[PDB]
């Protein structure tokens, strides 16, 4: 799982 | 956002987008010198642009105007994303118009079934990249906790709630984060995270904003 920011924090 | 529709020019007024030389995360206007926003979208240096359609292109109706100040929630975790909530002050008041407008807070809690417009200038694709010059939005529906914290076990806090689709094909993606969730003209939530993007029973997670109506406000008297 992902945060959906740019660029992603898994 | 996958599978959504190109929401028209300033339809969605209180809608930001955070940047640093490119756009990297949304964010809601709440009043003339707050933004709201999600705290994994912390970093120095932001500027928020407001009025905002194509943003690739200066077009009219544009404010950009450099954050004074950001305020990550004390009790944010970046391991669990819980209190994924942040607050931006602007150096100077926006101009609100018809084009620049604040979204209400909410009074009380949203419930499972609620209609809510997700909206961003993130992925399209829920496999590839694909980033839109224009704002894309979405109508979602809030879930039950039973069904989030069965598609997400053991990582959904009392500060989460999930919304979207189970049978994929349409959710908030990367570069979304931070956006709103309006359901009912107010602030529900902020996006957050979830798996991958537009899967099947992997829901877009939220930052669930009524918790926090007291912190905001008590933050924002004293600054
Ligand atoms: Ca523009």
């Amino acid at each position: 799982s992902c945060t959906r920011s740019i660029p992603p924090q898994c | 956002i996958v599978g959504g529709y190109t929401c028209g020019a300033n339809t969605v007024p209180y809608q930001v987008s955070l940047n640093s030389g490119y756009h990297f995360c949304g964010g809601s206007l709440i009043n003339s010198q707050w933004v709201v926003s999600a705290a994994h979208c912390y970093k120095s240096g932001i500027q928020v642009r407001l009025g905002e359609d194509n943003i690739n292109v200066v077009e009219g109706n544009e404010q950009f105007i450099s954050a004074s100040k950001s305020i990550v929630h004390p009790s944010y975790n970046s391991n669990t994303l819980n209190n994924d909530i942040m607050l931006i002050k602007l150096k100077s008041a926006a101009s609100l118009n018809s084009r620049v407008a604040s979204i209400s807070l909410p009074t009380s809690c949203a419930s499972a079934g609620t209609q809510c417009l997700i909206s961003g200038w993130g992925n399209t694709k829920s496999s590839g990249t694909s980033y839109p010059d224009v704002l894309k939005c979405l109508k979602a529906p809030i879930l039950s906790d039973s069904s989030c914290k069965s598609a997400y076990p053991g990582q959904i806090t009392s500060n989460m709630f999930c919304a979207g689709y189970l049978e994929g094909g349409k959710d908030s993606c990367q570069g979304d984060s931070g956006g709103p969730v309006v359901c009912s003209g107010k602030l529900q939530g902020i996006v957050s995270w979830g798996s991958g993007c537009a899967q099947k029973n992997k829901p877009g997670v939220y930052t669930k904003v009524c918790n926090y109506v007291s912190w905001i406000k008590q933050t924002i008297a004293s600054n």
